[PDB]
This record gives structure tokens, C-alpha cells and sequence, in this order.
């Protein structure tokens, strides 16, 4: 199995600036990288797939990237309702595995 | 025929899409002498039409199937067998040595060319009437490639396209042409188009279309046209908003027909189309992200178009099923009035998605068209993976 | 031959049957790669003769001959093979493809007609000299189908029978007229005719016989004889007490000429007869409930008489050993001052009444006739079900 | 063609080699019913180019592979199956009977020449048009042998070379000339050359160069040139520093042309050379010691100067993959206005080297030549001698 591993855990940033979160898997996984966004007591969103394209309607702000073993997914211009779980899911190889979450606080 | 020949009819009215041949090779691949294969295509002689693919030399059972996801080995032979039949061991025709191919007859005899190599020092060798007949070196030294779908030829003029250069970046492209093995010319890419990958060629009323892949930015495929009487051509997108590359982003309601359509970059999966106005058909995976469904989209004037949403459809391969590599072929030697339009669809099993086998490999469908609205039905692989183990 | 074939002779005496070919594709198929089929039957080309069957897309010792039962699929394919040769992957000729079909030779080229779909959207494309020249689409959309022995051709024209709609009801048959495989002219069925089934047809003095299965009350067969000169036909039921069908009730002694039978409904199996007058032969399975057993009868003036009871008789497959589907197949091309008729018997084997294997398949036995009264032996298909587990 | 063939042409230049073939039959071999050969070649008819091999009588996988080590055995048989086929059971066809051969076209039909025996009793049968028209027997009695490469035509006339005698001592060679199975003439050898066994023969402008293998003495290689018009020969060794037979001392700076180059004696591989002046190319082994890699390098004037060192080459097999026998062939009805330049290697694998199996067995790679500097790549047999285990 694929290994995502997610770290930090926990990120703080203030309203208008730029956040990124860290996600790396155990191999090349291809870019094969989706990211979802948990909203506080919601179902999970899926931003971006294939590390950087976005899903059908998630506004510009978020911006995927990576490579290899090591994807991050940017958001600007940080919006108080951003507050959310962030997850890698990896989608190269079954069984789908996900990341440990990114909580995003608002400073 | 024992003349070249002239296209000079055009495409038949593509009203639905009847089978034209099914190999079920995974399926009967767990228990005969089936080669494991990939990049598949078809092409017709004159006299009957087969199938071509790409062999990585070894049986699906045979212990030296694993690892078969790399593209390019020395142990890959472009081959050739009946109609519907799988690649058995003992009926493959070997076309040429190497791993990247195109084969088409030009009335005559046919030309099959199979690059062969090292990524960095690869060579073409443009067999004629099957002997050697010409060889054309890297030009950029990093990977040379053809087609992977059978030529067109016009007149014994057969224009060919081959792109060497990155596959990550601006590439080297350029269109050769053959006449009985020989080189006529060859041109750099020009038009819009800014990247060229795996063409797949139609020909009707003495013209060749071409539509590739654009790996590096490109979602909506690149088109070029070819002249083969005067040795021109150029390039562009497809107009439409029906984004046919895979990944893409999903369909805008404007498309793009002079830049790529942004959204996903580095990739793409080898596919076709019949461009003819109002008798414009495209062809997709039904996934935006994986190469899964295949289904064929009517969309009028969609080449010159950025607002062409289809108007009538077809199902080949469900959501479901996995699809793959995707070409046009057609039997310039059959009779009627006018071209009938065909397409075959590579069914991939094994890794990477299917990983609990170490092989790749892959089946083959294939339609040609109907001026009649049939019905439809869905086309599995078929094979359970589970029966491997 | 380099000319349409006209159908000038008239039969040869049949005195007694003589074996043509046997195929021993099970006993066979328990170490090759010999491939589950079901509904077979023979064809002659001017040339060769060779074994036509509906092929399941997988080897029977391979993992996925497990459910052959089902008729329909989509890795059914029509294919043909050397006479008396097993259905071996390695040797097959794929035809077209499909779960019904019907091939024959018109004297230049051979047309193969395969049905493929869903129930209820099924298309059939007519092929003509190995590419596909028309396609016919479901008028009644609940399960097209097609006869599953070879059609007749006269100078150029070829009568071929469909039957769309139900097998437990009305059905909506159709005769349709071929030639070079565009539609001359469909007609619907017409005279006292109940339901018509897998037709079995043999030609004579420019007129083709075909004789049925009436699914839905028949237990007597519906005869069709169609005029491929002016394209028209008319049905009737054989008049003979001699019940053919299976399921049947036992013989009466006075049958029926223009109603079917009463006694086993929703049921059948597709079988032939050879109707001359004197020289009128009826083939049946002997169980009166189940596929064991083949004999030949000789029974005069069957097709007109509600009297008529046997003469002479053959044995060709014991009642402990299994049978199958029958029909007539003849060589047009056969060098004579007469037609030699022939036969070919099904010989299934597996699931449902052997099903301690998962696969259901079949050998083939085929008899042409003699006018010496030969000795008659009984043909087994010959497999032990139990080397295969 | 209809008529005899005259090599009329002379050969193009070699400037790099191109992949003309590889039937990759261990790798396969593993799971079909590849044939365990060993002393290919190639040959062409006027019509097709086909794999020629000494076949041991079994599969690589059957159990009486095992022990095929042994040069010579009445299960041996001459075979040949199409280019870049594997020797499979059921497409090689058997030429004659025998453990050594030669085969060759004239232009009308084919020569085939298969040694069969006890070592002290041997006996050639010359086979002409697939039947057997003449038959030599041993005239020294110990061990007859011939080529194991094709030998060349020219107006009817194909000079053959046959070494009867000790592979160890002086041997008694000598020349035949047949025309149509028939011997024209044979005459003894001579030169300067001390003993001679399997020669390799090109054919150019209406005379044929054999490059050949000094068991004895040599480590530098006797040419014999053959003039077939006359019947008339003579033989010399190769004057080039650049030592080509295998085992050998390592190259001098000064080579010798008139006597065997001392250092490896009772030894050599079969091999091959193109003469043609500045445009000479000589095969070799990188190994001094045993058959692993394999190397072109072209060496000028070759042939006439004890002082020659390469000039450009090209690597076929690596130093770290196993080779084995060469020879050249060409494909003398190719269309052009020059003789293409193509050799085989054969690629052992099994004992003695790879003794985990008991058999021994080979693949196939050839090249022909290329006026263009193609770049280069190695090709590897490829089977991994665990999976047998
Ligand atoms: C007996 O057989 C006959 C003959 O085949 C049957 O009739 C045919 O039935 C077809 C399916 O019912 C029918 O096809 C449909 O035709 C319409 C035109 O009216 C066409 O729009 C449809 O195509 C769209 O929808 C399919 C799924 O339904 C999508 O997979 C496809 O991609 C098309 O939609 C996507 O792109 C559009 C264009 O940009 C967008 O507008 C749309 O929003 C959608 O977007 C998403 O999907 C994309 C791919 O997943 C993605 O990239 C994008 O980003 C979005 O996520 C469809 O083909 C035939 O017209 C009809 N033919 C005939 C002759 O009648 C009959 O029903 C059968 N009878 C029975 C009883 O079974
Ligand atoms: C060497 O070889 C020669 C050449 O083959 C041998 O001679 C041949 O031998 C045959 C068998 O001995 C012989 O066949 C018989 O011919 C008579 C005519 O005289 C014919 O009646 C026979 O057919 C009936 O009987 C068989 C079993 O014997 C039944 O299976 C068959 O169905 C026929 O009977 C059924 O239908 C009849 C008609 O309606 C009814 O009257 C009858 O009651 C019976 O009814 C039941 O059976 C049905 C099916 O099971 C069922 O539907 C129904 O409801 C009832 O339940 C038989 O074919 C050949 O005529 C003869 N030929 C020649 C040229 O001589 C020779 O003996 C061999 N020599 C040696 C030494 O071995
Ligand atoms: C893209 O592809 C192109 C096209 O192929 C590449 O260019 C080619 O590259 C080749 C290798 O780089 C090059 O070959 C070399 O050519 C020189 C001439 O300048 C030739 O001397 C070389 O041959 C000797 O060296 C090899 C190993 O390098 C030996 O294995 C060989 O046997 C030759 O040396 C031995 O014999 C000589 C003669 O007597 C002695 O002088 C020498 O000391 C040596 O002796 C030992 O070796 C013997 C065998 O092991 C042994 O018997 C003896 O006793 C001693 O122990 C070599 O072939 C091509 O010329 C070149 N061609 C072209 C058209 O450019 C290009 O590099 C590729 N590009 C990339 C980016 O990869
Ligand atoms: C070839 O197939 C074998 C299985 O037949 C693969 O074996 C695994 O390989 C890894 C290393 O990549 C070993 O550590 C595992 O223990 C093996 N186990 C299993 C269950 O497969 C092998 O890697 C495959 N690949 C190649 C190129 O040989
Ligand atoms: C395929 O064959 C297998 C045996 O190879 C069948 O397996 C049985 O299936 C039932 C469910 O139908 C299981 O509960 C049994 O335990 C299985 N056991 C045995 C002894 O066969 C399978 O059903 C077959 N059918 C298909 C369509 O796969
Ligand atoms: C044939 O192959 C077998 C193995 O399949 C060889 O068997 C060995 O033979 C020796 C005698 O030469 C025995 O003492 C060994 O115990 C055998 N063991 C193993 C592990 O192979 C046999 O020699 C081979 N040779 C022939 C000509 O039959
Ligand atoms: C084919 O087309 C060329 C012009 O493209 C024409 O000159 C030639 O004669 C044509 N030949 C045939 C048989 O149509
Ligand atoms: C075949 O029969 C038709 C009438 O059915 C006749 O006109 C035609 O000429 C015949 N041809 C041959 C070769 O018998
Ligand atoms: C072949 O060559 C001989 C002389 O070697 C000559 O007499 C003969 O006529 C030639 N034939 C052909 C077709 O060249
Ligand atoms: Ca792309
Ligand atoms: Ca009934
Ligand atoms: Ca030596």
C-alpha cells in the first residue's frame, strides 16, 4: 500500500494570506494526488485531482502541485470560512489511500 | 490492388456504430499461447484487414510477463495476426523490431516502421514490401516516436509523423513522407498546435487528418491536416467545448481552437475523431481522470467551433469497464460509395490499477459506422483477475 | 466458382447415411487449446467444406468456460475451422460477431449474418465477402435471431429467416432476400405457421426448404418453402403423426398439417428433414423429453400425409449417449448428377445435465447419404466427465 | 524469380547496422512450445527471409531437453519458421534430417544439405526442390561436417565447403559445386590456409568470400575466396592485428596472413567478416576467452595488411550477455543498387555455462547494414534462467 503521510497537522494562518499544505507518499505515485477539504461537521469536497487540476467549480485560490513523493496544496487569500480538515488521497495504485488531515485555524 | 491508390471518396454518414471485431485475448489468455501486448491499432491490405500491436515478448501466463509496464525494451516486436483472433505465439506475423510503430499499405505493397532503441541514441528503420528499405536517426536524442496507428497513403505518397524531443516540453516534431520506403520530404510541425503526440490519420478526397495528443498542456487535441498530393500541412485544436483528452479538466461551455485548454499538464492517453462538419463524431474516456468508458459523441462542426455541446451519442466501453488507447482506420479498398468510418478501442488490464497481477496487457474492440441508428450495447474486456492468481 | 451458383439438381436417393466428418473436439479439448462453442452447423464454399460455431471466448479447461450455459454474451463470436478439425484458437477464423448467425455461399463470395446485443436493442450487420456491407436493427426489440445453419443462395439471391419478438408468444418473423449482402426485399411470415425458430434449409430444383422449431405449441415442425426466383414462401406444419420436435408428445397415429401439435409448449430444440415425397427423411431425438439419442426415418410423403408412419430407419447416436441441435447443409459445389444430403448433429456436453463441470460445449458428427443401404454404427462424442475435475 | 540468379551487385556501404531481426525464443520458450535448437542462420528465398536452426527433437520445457549439450544425435533435424518467429513445434518446417547443414536459393528452388551419422560412417544427403537428388558419404571417416550458414548461388553453380577429418590435426577439406542438387565438380583445399571448419559465404560481383574458423591452430580467420564461374579457389588468413576467433591471445600490433596466429589451439566459434577494402567490417566476441559480447568494428583493408587496427565500431551484445556463432547471409533478391550487409549472432544459453538447467538452447539477433550512422543499442537474449527452476 501507498503511504501518504501529512505533516504538520495543524497550520494557522491570518485572512488574505497564503497557507500550503505538505502531503508525500511512500514512492512515486505519478502525480496521481487528489486533495479533499472536510468542512467542520460535512462531508468531504474534492478540490483538486491529479495533484493540480481542479474539480468542477473550486475557485482559483487553491492551487495543487507536486511531484514524485512530495505534492503541497496552496490556498491565498484565506477566507475565515477556509477553516477546514485538508486530506491527500493518493489515486495511482488500490487500495486509495488518504493523509492524516491538515486542520487550517485562522490566526 | 496492384496500383496505388487514390482516396477519392469521403466518409459515409455516421448515423451509430456496428462491431467490427473483438480479439478477447485477456480472456482467452489465461489458459493458450497469447502474447502480452499493448498500444494495439488496426490496417487494412488491399486483400484482408488485421490486427497490429506493440508485443513485449512473452505469454501472459509465461513468468516473464511481469513487468511488462514499461513502454520500451529490446524484447518488443511490432506484430500482426487475423482479424478477431488473439496474438497466439503461433500466428503472429513479426513486422519489425522496436517500440514505437505505424504500418499502412499503400496499394501496393505496405510500409511498416518500427523505432528501436536507447532513449538517446533511437533509430527508425521504414521497412517496404517487407524488407528494409530506409533509416532515420534521433534528431533531438530524446525518445523518438511515431504514431502507434496505421498511415494513410495517396498516390504512393504516405505522410507519416514522428516526434522526437521531450514529452514535458516544446518536442521536435515533424512530417516525413514515404513513397515505396523512400524519403519524399520531410517538414518541421507548423500551425498553432503547440505540442505533438501519437496521430491518428483518416483519409478522404485526397486530404489526411490527423488528431494527436498535446501531452504537454493540452486537454483538447491538436489537429493536423496533411496535404499528401502537394507535401503541406498545418495544425490547430479542436474548437469544441467537449474536451476529449484524458486527464482534462470537464468541459467548458467555450472551448479553445488556437492554444491548448488549460487544465491538465504532462499527460494525455492516445485517441481519434472523424472530423466532417455536421458529421463530426469524437470519441473520450467517460472518466475525466482515469482511462475508463469510451464513448462515441456526435458534435457538429466541431473543429471549427467553440460552442459545439453533441447532439447524439454512443456507448462503447461503460464507466466501468477500463479503456485505454484509442485510433482511426478505414478499408480504402472496400466497396461502396463512400468511406466507411472505423475506430478501435485498446482495452488495458493489469498494472498499474489492477496491481495484483505483475503484467500489463490489453484486449482490442472495434466499430466502424452505420448510416442506419442501431442500437447499443457495451464491450468488456471480459477477463476476472482473479482467475490469474 | 467465378460465377453465382443456381440450384439446378435435385436430391440423390437417400438409401442410408454415411459418416462425413467428426470433429471429437471435448475428448479432444481435455489437453488442447479447443474452445467452448455451442450452435454449431457446416458450410461449403466451392472450394473446401468447413465446421461453423458460436464460439464463447474461452478455452474449456480455461477458468473462464465456467457458465457457458448463457446463450448471449458479448465474447460469442461466429467462427469457422477445417472440417473435422477441433475449434482450436490457434486455427479458428473469426466470421463477425455476435450470438446468432447464419453464413453461406452464393457461388462468388460467402455472406456470415451475426446478431449481437441486448435483449431488447439486439442489431444484426451483413457480411458479404468478409466485410461488413449492411446492418438490420430490431423491429420488434425482445431478441433478434437467425436461423444457425447456412442459408441457400440463387443466383444471387439468398432467403435468410428472422424471427424478432417472443419465444412464448407471437413472434414476429421475417423472411429477408439477400444478394451480395444488400436487402432485396424482407417480407413477413405467412401461412398456417404458428411461430417460427432456428430454421434448418436445403435447396433443390431452384426452390429452398427450410424446416423450423415452433417454439411456443409445436411439437410438429413448421415447414417454409421459399422461391429465391420470384421471392415469395408459404409455411404449413409436417403432416406425418411422426413428432420430431423435443420436448414432443408421444406419436398419435393421424398428426397435423396446418396447426401445431398439441402437447409440449414453450419448448423445442432446432432440428431438420429432408422432404421428397418417397424419399422424404425425418431426423428426431429418441427421448421424448430430453436431447439423447439421433435417428433418421424414413418416413414417405410425410410433409403432405396425417398418416404417414416410417419404412426404414438409421441409428446415429444412441439414447444413453447426448445429441443437441441438428440441421441440413449440402455441397452446391459437389461434382454429381445430383445433391447429396447431409446433416450435421450437435453434441453437447456439460452443464445443465452434466453438471459436475461448469462449462456446457459440444463435438459435431455429420452424415451425408449413400444409395447403397450401409451398416449404421453410433457416434459418441466420447468424453469422460470425470477427467476434468 | 523463374530464373537462376548472378550476383551482380557488389555490397553498399556499411556505416552503422540496423536490427534486422530477433525471435526472442527463450524468453517465450518459457511457457510455448519453442523447440530447443542450437546452430541457427538465416537464408532467403527470392520471396521471404526465414530462421534456419539444427533442432534437438524437443521443447525447451519437455523433459528430454535435458542433456542437449551433445552436438550430435539422430533427434536432430534441420528447421526453419519465419523471420522473428521462435522455432515453435507447430510452425518450423523440417528441411532434411541430420546435425550439420548448409541451405541456400539459386533463384528457382532451394538447396538444402543435412550431415547425418556416426562418426565414422557419415553421409550428406543433398536435397534439391524439397527432395532428395544426391547423397556424399565420408571420405575421411571422422565426423563429415559442413557450413551451419547458407551457402551462395551464382548461375546455377553454389560452391559448398565440407571438412571431413580431424578438428584437431589436419583435417581434409574440400570444395563442391553443385548445380541443381547435381555436383558439378569438388576440388581440395588450398592456400595458406591450414584447416578449415564453418565457413561463412557473402556473394558479391560473381565471386564468394567465406570467412571461416582454424580449429588447430587459429586464432586469426582463414578466408577462402571461391570464384563460382571457374571452380576455382584459394584460401589465406586474414592479415589484421585485430584476432577475431574465440578463444584467442589478445590482438598483436602486427597480425599474419600466410599462417595461423599462434597462441589458442584444438579452439575456435564460428564467425564471419565483411571484405571489401576500406570497407571492412569484422566480427568479434569481446571475451578472449569465451563467447560473451559481441562486436562490429571496421578495420580497413583487413584482409591484405598485417598492420590493421578499427577505425568505428558498433556493440551488438554486451560483454556481460552470452553470444555465440555468427555467420553473414544478405538478401540477394532485395531491390537496390547494392548488396545490404546482414550476419546473425546466435545467443546460447544452458550448459555448460548456465548449468542450473540441463539444456542448452539459443535465440537469435541480426543486423543488416545501414549507410546512415544509426545510433547503437545492445539486444539480450533475455530469459532469466530462475524462472526454469
Ligand atoms: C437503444 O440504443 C439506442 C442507440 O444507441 C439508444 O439511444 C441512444 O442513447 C444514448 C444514451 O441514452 C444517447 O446518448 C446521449 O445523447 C445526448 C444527445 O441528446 C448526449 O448529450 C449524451 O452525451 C452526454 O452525456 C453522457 C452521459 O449521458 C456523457 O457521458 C457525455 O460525456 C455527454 O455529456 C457530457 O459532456 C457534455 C458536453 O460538453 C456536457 O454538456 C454534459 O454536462 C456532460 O458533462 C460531464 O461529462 C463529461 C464526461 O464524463 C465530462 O468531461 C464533463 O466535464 C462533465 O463532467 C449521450 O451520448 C444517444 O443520443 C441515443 N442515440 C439514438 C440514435 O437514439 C437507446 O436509448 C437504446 N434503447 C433502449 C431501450 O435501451
Ligand atoms: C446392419 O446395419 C443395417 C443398416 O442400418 C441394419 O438395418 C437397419 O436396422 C434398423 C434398426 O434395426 C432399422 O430401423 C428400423 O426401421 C423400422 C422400419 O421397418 C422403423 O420402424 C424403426 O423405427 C421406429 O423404431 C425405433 C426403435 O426401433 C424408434 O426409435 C423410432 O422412433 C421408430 O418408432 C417410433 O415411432 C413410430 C412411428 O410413429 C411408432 O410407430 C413406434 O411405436 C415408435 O414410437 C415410440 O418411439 C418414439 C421415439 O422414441 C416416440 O416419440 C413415440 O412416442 C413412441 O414412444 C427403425 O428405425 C432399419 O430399417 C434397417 N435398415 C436397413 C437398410 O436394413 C441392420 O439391422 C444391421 N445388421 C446387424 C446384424 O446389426
Ligand atoms: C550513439 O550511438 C553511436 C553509434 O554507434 C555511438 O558512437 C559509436 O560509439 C562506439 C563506442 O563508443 C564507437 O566504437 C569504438 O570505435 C573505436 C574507433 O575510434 C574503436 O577503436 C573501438 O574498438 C575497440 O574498443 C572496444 C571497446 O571500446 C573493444 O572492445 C574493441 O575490441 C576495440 O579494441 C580492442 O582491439 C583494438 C585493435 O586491436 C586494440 O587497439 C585495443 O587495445 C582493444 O584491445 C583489447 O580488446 C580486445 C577485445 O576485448 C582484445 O582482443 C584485445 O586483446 C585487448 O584485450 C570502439 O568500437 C564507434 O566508433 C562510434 N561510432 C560512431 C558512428 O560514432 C555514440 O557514442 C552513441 N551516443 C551516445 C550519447 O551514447
Ligand atoms: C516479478 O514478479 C515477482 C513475483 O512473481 C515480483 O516479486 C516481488 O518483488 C519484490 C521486490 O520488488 C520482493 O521483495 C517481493 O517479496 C516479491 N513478492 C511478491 C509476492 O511478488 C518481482 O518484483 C517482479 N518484478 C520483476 C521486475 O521481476
Ligand atoms: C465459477 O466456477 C466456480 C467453481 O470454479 C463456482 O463456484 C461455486 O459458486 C458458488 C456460488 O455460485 C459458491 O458458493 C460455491 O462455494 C462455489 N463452489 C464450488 C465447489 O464450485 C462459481 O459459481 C462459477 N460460476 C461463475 C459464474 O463464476
Ligand atoms: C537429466 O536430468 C536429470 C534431472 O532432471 C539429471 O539428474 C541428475 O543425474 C545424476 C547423474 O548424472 C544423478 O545422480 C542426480 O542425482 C540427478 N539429480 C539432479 C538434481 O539433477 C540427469 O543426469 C540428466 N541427464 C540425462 C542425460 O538424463
Ligand atoms: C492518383 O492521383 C494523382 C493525382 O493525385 C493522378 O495523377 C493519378 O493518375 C491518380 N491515379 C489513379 C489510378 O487514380
Ligand atoms: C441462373 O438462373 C437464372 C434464373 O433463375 C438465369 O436467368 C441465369 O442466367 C442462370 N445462370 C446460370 C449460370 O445458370
Ligand atoms: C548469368 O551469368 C552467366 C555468366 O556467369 C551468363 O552467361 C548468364 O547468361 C547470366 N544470366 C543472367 C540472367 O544474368
Ligand atoms: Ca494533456
Ligand atoms: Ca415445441
Ligand atoms: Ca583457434
Amino acid at each position: 500500500d501507498i503511504v501518504m503521510t501529512q505533516s504538520p497537522k495543524f497550520m494557522s494562518t491570518s485572512v488574505g494570506d497564503r497557507v500550503t499544505i505538505t502531503c508525500k507518499a511512500s514512492q512515486d505515485v505519478s502525480t496521481a494526488v487528489v486533495w479533499y477539504q472536510q468542512k467542520p461537521g460535512q462531508s468531504p469536497k474534492l478540490l483538486i485531482y491529479w495533484a493540480s487540476t481542479r474539480h468542477i467549480g473550486v475557485p482559483d485560490r487553491f492551487a495543487g502541485s507536486g511531484s514524485g513523493t512530495d505534492y503541497t496544496l496552496t490556498i491565498s487569500s484565506v477566507q475565515a470560512e477556509d477553516l477546514a480538515l485538508y486530506y491527500c488521497q493518493q489515486h495511482y495504485s488500490p487500495p486509495w489511500t488518504f493523509g492524516g488531515g491538515t486542520k487550517l485555524e485562522i490566526k | 490492388i496492384r496500383e496505388f491508390n487514390n482516396l477519392t471518396k469521403g466518409l459515409c454518414t455516421i448515423n451509430s456504430w456496428h462491431i467490427y471485431g473483438k480479439d478477447n485475448a485477456v480472456r482467452i489468455g489465461e489458459d493458450s499461447d497469447v502474447l502480452v501486448t499493448r498500444e494495439p491499432y488496426v490496417s487494412c491490405d488491399p486483400d484482408e484487414c488485421r490486427f497490429y500491436a506493440l508485443s513485449q515478448g512473452t505469454t501472459i501466463r509465461g513468468k516473464h510477463s511481469n513487468g511488462t509496464i514499461h513502454d520500451r525494451s529490446q524484447y518488443r516486436d511490432l506484430i500482426s495476426w487475423p482479424l478477431s483472433s488473439p496474438p497466439t505465439v503461433y500466428n503472429s506475423r513479426v513486422e519489425c523490431i522496436g517500440w514505437s510503430s505505424t504500418s499502412c499499405h499503400d496499394g501496393r505493397a505496405r510500409m511498416s516502421i518500427c523505432i528501436s532503441g536507447p532513449n538517446n541514441n533511437a533509430s527508425a528503420v521504414i521497412w517496404y514490401n517487407r524488407r528494409p528499405v530506409t533509416e532515420i536517426n534521433t534528431w533531438a536524442r530524446n525518445i523518438l516516436r511515431t504514431q502507434e496507428s496505421e498511415c494513410v497513403c495517396q498516390n504512393g505518397v504516405c505522410p507519416v509523423v514522428f516526434t522526437d524531443g521531450s514529452a514535458t516540453g516544446p518536442a521536435e516534431t515533424r512530417i516525413y513522407y514515404f513513397k515505396e520506403g523512400k524519403i519524399l520530404k520531410w517538414e518541421p510541425l507548423t500551425g498553432t498546435a503547440k505540442h505533438i503526440e501519437e496521430c491518428s490519420c483518416y483519409g478522404e478526397q485526397a486530404g489526411v487528418t490527423c488528431t494527436c495528443r498535446d501531452n504537454w498542456q493540452g486537454s483538447n487535441r491538436p489537429v493536423i491536416q496533411i496535404d499528401p498530393v502537394a507535401m503541406t500541412h498545418t495544425s490547430q485544436y479542436i474548437c469544441s467545448p467537449v474536451l476529449t483528452d484524458n486527464p482534462r479538466p470537464n468541459d467548458p461551455t467555450v472551448g479553445k481552437c488556437n492554444d491548448p485548454y488549460p487544465g491538465n499538464n504532462n499527460n494525455g492517453v492516445k485517441g481519434f475523431s472523424y472530423l466532417d462538419g455536421g458529421n463530426t463524431w469524437l470519441g473520450r474516456t467517460i472518466s475525466i481522470a482515469s482511462r475508463s468508458g469510451y464513448e462515441m459523441l456526435k458534435v457538429p462542426n466541431a473543429l471549427t467551433d467553440d460552442r459545439s455541446k453533441p447532439t447524439q451519442g454512443q456507448t462503447i466501453v461503460l464507466n466501468t469497464d477500463w479503456s485505454g488507447y484509442s485510433g482511426s482506420f478505414m478499408d480504402y479498398w472496400a466497396e461502396g460509395e463512400c468511406y466507411r468510418a472505423c475506430f478501435y478501442v485498446e482495452l488495458i488490464r493489469g498494472r498499474p490499477k489492477e496491481d495484483k497481477v505483475w503484467w500489463t496487457s490489453n484486449s482490442i474492440v472495434s466499430m466502424c459506422s452505420s448510416t442506419e441508428f442501431l442500437g447499443q450495447w457495451n464491450w468488456p474486456d471480459g477477463a476476472k483477475i482473479e482467475y490469474f492468481l
